């Protein structure tokens, strides 16, 4: 409602926020996807086999 | 001490009569071609009987029965 | 052609790397090089692997 | 006036993708032509980045494709997007031509627009053949042997074209080096034919599924069809990504992972899936010179289509008999691809011969007879007498 | 340059149709209509209605070409078996 | 190549870097090829001198004999090295060599 120049009114905030979030989203989506993949396949990676030959 | 797992399952599914229907069908083929190949004269021939078709019918059933059942027995 | 000239059809075993979310089993890659070095390398090459 | 209408360069963009008048009743079958412009861009960009690492010598060609797969950083993404993108490029073009065969887009005044489209289709087949021989697998050597031997049957000039295509006495090192240089070039001839294609479209515009005049209700291109073009682009890139990342060798053949050998022949020689209907037309003719004529006549018979349609209504929306025989022709084209992937045996030499007869009898017999029957049926069902 | 040969389409203002007189049109803004109204009564029924019209022009040509392939296929498997060994002869040549 | 055919009675054993992706079947074909040699051929067949029967090979007769038997290697982790166990591990290793 009364948040529009805080959100998406300005030409330089319509592209000055979707370019701002384009790096914040770039690193937190990359970390959470990698964290899910290495627990669905836990026990088969090289990190788990090298700790078994200790 | 432990034999290999694929030949253990290959005989346990030969202990069904679904298997004995195909075991006996191939053994009947083998005893027809062997009262043959000793009768007097061959290299007379241009075509004679094999048992390759009856072989594959028994092999196909054994792989439908042991393929989803094996890799839980291996490490 | 006949089924003798085509070959038998291989069945569908359940490999641990089948699926869209699966990884190779690195303990079965390690043991697989031990069977290559002792049984297989007497007649076959592996020329593409550094 | 606005700056986008007075500039020399911005006015061409404004007159083509911004203020272009469109019929407001076109459906999602009119989205295939923009999607083919995205397919040409992906093939040119991924091929230029792969040409930096490729060697065209016959003793280095197979191993340099392996170098891209194993050593180049993200090199497997470039090849898989390139080899699977060519199948997606041919799938949309088969759906693009079938729409204009349905809605009657070949008739006057769009005959020149249909004739430039046939030239693009021949250059796209020639492009995919030349690049498939550059991998130099075992399918690449024997597919290039069979095709180039067909030109030795031309009367009184046959042992010249084939010795000029080979650069020698067989498919050898001069053949692979000249096939890559021609493969760089024909994608730029296709892009110039695409520019001439859109010029003939701008003077008359598009048709509509009703098949009547559309000058009574028009909406602009911008803000209405750009967001409808955007829907099928995101569907295209998602199904393409499912093949590149989850099943990248399904639309291929495992014999292309063997290096090519002139002294060992494979047990089964089969082309890619989009050349299988035309491969089966060739093997049906027992002559050798008559076989190579019929396979090229299967693409040039699309140019007789403005002359054999004798109907007075444009399209297939209200034509009962013409809607039945349109799907006889479609499934006969899927039966022709299945025959061309089988062995040459004896239920199949007669199935592939009758199905080649249905291909040519649709254009020259079935269309001009069914067209005039519906002209008389529309007349006596209305005129009270 | 010069003007070229005439076509059957124009531009905004002179599109080239018949003259109109006596037709009225009305519309309401998208900002006043409810979000995603035509999502039901659309494909669960409409496209279930449009399929039922145009399906019998597809399924009868499809059934002839799938009967021809399945019946021609099972005669090839018979000719390359042991029971079909004599009929492979006198047919191929 | 002449020295390879000289030790294998004319036959040439191929390179195993891309053998998974160059065969109809993939991982299922290389596993079933090794654990598929019969103890005796079917009745009626006639093999050439110096051949072996394997029904997964097109034609029936192959120039490679059976090379996997029980307890021929000794694993470091302690896994029992049976015929099907060792044949599983080469196919997992060889699929990595291709991909
Ligand atoms: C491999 C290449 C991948 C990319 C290919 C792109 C798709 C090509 C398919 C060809 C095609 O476009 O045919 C469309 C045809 C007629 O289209 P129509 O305008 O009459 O129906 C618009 C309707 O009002 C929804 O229109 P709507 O306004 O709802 O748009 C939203 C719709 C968009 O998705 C698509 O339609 C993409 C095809 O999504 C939704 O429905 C939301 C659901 C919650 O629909 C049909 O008649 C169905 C026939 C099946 C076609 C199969 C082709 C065989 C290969
Ligand atoms: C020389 C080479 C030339 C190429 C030859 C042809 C190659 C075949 C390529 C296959 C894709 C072509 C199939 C679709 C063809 C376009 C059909 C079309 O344009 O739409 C017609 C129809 C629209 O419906 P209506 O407009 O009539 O609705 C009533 C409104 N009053 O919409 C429909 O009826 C669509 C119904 C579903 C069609 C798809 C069915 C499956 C087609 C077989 C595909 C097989 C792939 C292996
Ligand atoms: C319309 C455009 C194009 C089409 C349809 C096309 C088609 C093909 C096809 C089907 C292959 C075989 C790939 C395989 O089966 O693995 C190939 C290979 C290749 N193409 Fe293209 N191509 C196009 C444009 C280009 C362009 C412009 C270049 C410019 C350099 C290029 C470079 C290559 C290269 C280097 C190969 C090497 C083998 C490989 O990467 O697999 N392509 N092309
Ligand atoms: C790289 C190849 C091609 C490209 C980029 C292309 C592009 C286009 C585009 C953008 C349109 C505008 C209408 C629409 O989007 O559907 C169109 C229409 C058309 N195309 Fe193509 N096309 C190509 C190949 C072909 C081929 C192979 C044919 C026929 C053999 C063809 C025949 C036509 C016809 C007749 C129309 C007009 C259809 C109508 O207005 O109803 N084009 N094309
Ligand atoms: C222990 C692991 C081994 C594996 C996984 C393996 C695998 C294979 C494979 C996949 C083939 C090709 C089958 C085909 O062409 O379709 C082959 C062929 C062959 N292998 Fe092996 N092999 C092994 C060991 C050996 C050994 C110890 C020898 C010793 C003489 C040998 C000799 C051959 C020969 C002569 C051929 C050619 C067969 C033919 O072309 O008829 N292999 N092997
Ligand atoms: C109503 O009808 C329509 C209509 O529906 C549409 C969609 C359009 C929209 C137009 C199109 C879809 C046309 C598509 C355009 C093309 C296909 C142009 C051809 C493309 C090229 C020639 C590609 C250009 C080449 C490159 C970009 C080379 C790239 C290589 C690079 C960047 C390597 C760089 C190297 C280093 C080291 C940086 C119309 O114009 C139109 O008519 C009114
Ligand atoms: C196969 C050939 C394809 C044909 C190309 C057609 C499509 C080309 C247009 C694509 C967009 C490019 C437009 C550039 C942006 C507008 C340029 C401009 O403002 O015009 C010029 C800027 O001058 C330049 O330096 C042009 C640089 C060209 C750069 C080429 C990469 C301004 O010109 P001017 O002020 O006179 O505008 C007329 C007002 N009545
Ligand atoms: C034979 C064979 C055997 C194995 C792989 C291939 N092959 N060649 N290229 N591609 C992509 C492919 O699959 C091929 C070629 O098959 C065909 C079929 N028709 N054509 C053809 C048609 C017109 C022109 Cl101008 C050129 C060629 C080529």
């Amino acid at each position: 409602s009364s948040l529009y120049k805080t959100f998406f009114k300005r030409n330089a905030v319509f592209v000055g926020t979707i370019f701002a979030g384009a790096f914040v989203f770039q690193t937190v989506f990359d970390t959470a996807i990698t964290s899910w993949y290495e627990n669905h396949n836990k026990g088969k990676l090289w990190k788990d086999v090298k700790a078994r030959i200790a | 001490e432990v034999t290999d797992q694929l030949e253990d399952l290959r005989e346990h599914f030969k202990n069904t009569e679904e298997g004995k229907a195909l075991v006996h069908h191939y053994e009947e083929c083998a005893e027809r071609v062997k009262i043959q190949q000793q009768q007097p004269g061959y290299a007379d021939l241009e075509h004679k009987e094999d048992c390759v078709e009856e072989f594959f019918h028994l092999q196909h059933y054994l792989d439908t029965a042991t393929a989803p059942r094996l890799f839980d027995k291996l490490k | 052609m006949t089924a003798a000239e085509h070959g038998l059809h291989a069945p569908a075993y359940a490999w641990s790397h089948n699926g869209p979310f699966e990884t190779f089993d690195h303990a079965s890659i390690r043991r697989g090089y031990q069977v290559y070095r002792e049984v297989c390398a007497a007649c076959h090459s592996l020329d593409r692997v550094a | 006036m606005a700056f986008r209408k007075s500039n020399v360069y911005l006015s061409l963009v404004n007159s083509y993708i911004i203020d272009s008048p469109q019929p407001s009743s076109i459906n999602y079958w009119w989205n295939m032509g923009s999607l083919l412009g995205l397919c040409l861009v992906i093939q040119i960009v991924t091929g230029i980045f792969m040409a930096m690492h490729y060697s065209s010598n016959i003793e280095l060609a197979f191993s340099s494709v392996e170098h891209i797969m194993r050593d180049v950083h993200n090199g497997y993404i470039l090849r898989y997007l390139h080899a699977n993108g060519a199948s997606f490029f041919f799938m949309v073009m088969f759906m693009h031509m079938a729409k204009g065969l349905y809605y009657g887009s070949y008739r006057s005044p769009r005959v020149t627009l249909w004739n430039v489209g046939v030239i693009i289709f021949i250059l796209t087949i020639a492009t995919a053949f030349l690049g498939y021989c550059c991998v130099y697998g075992q399918m690449s050597h024997w597919g290039a042997t069979v095709i180039t031997n067909l030109f030795s049957a031309i009367p009184f000039v046959g042992n010249d074209i084939v010795s000029w295509l080979w650069g020698g006495f067989s498919v050898s090192n001069p053949t692979i080096q000249r096939f890559f240089a021609l493969h760089y070039l024909v994608p730029f001839i296709i892009a110039a034919m695409v520019i001439m294609h859109l010029m003939a479209l701008h003077i008359h515009g598009s048709s509509n599924p009703l098949g009547i005049t559309g000058n009574l209700d028009r909406i602009p291109m911008h803000s209405y069809f750009i967001f409808k073009d955007l829907v099928t682009v995101f569907l295209f890139m998602l199904i393409l990504a499912l093949f590149v990342f989850y099943s990248p060798n399904t639309l291929g053949h495992p014999d292309n992972y063997i290096p090519g050998n002139p002294l060992v022949t494979p047990a089964s020689i089969v082309p890619e899936w989009y050349l299988l209907p035309f491969y089966a037309i060739l093997r049906s003719i027992p002559d050798k010179l008559l076989g190579v004529i019929t396979m090229f006549a299967a693409i040039l018979v699309l140019l007789v289509l403005p002359f054999t349609d004798r109907s007075v209504v444009r399209g297939n929306t209200f034509k009962v008999l013409s809607k039945f025989f349109f799907f006889i022709f479609v499934f006969n084209f899927v039966l022709l691809g299945q025959i061309g992937a089988c062995h040459v045996e004896v239920p199949y030499v007669l199935m592939g011969q009758i199905a080649t007869f249905i291909y040519f009898a649709y254009f020259l017999i079935i269309v001009p007879v069914i067209s005039t029957i519906e002209n008389v049926l529309f007349y006596i069902g209305r005129v009270n007498k | 340059g010069p003007p070229s040969g005439k076509t059957y389409m124009g531009w905004w203002g002179h599109m080239g149709g018949p003259k109109q007189k006596g037709i009225t049109s009305y519309a309401v803004s998208p900002y006043a209509q409810k979000p995603l109204q035509g999502i039901f009564h659309n494909a669960v029924f409409n496209s279930f209605r449009r399929f039922k019209s145009q399906f019998l022009y597809v399924l009868i040509p499809a059934g002839i070409y799938w009967y021809w392939w399945k019946n021609g296929n099972e005669y090839n498997e018979f000719l390359y078996s042991k029971a079909g060994r004599e009929e492979l002869e006198r047919v191929n040549v | 190549e002449q020295a390879a055919r000289a030790a294998n009675q004319g036959a040439l054993p191929p390179d195993l870097s891309l053998i998974v992706k160059a065969r109809h079947g993939g991982c299922d074909y290389i596993f079933s090829l090794l654990t598929g040699y019969p103890d005796e051929p079917p009745a009626g067949v006639a093999l050439p001198p110096g051949s072996n029967y394997n029904p997964y090979f097109p034609g029936g007769s192959i120039a490679m004999a059976r090379v996997l038997f029980d307890d021929m290697v000794e694993y470091e982790d302690g896994t029992p090295a049976t015929t099907s166990q060792m044949a599983k591990d080469v196919t997992t290793f060889l699929n990595w060599c291709a991909e």
